[PDB]
């Protein structure tokens, strides 16, 4: 007699994990970066850069 | 004033006197 094609069947598992990085700014260049009260000179100058 | 190395070469209070 002929034989018949089988197949097969599996369950897999999703296995969680997370990595995290971090940083941090200081309190002291942080005025400088947001803060819209630099009026004409302290938007474009060396230490805002 | 915050300048780079770029170079070129009232009102009446009472108080006692």
């Amino acid at each position: 007699p002929a034989d018949q094609p089988v197949h097969n069947y599996m369950i897999k598992r999703l296995d969680r994990r997370s990595l995290n990085a971090a940083f941090s700014i200081a309190v002291e260049a942080l005025g400088l970066i947001s803060g819209e009260n630099l009026d004409g000179t302290h938007i474009s100058s060396a230490m805002r850069l | 004033v915050i300048a780079n190395t770029n170079l070129v070469t009232s009102a009446r209070v009472r108080a006692d006197l």
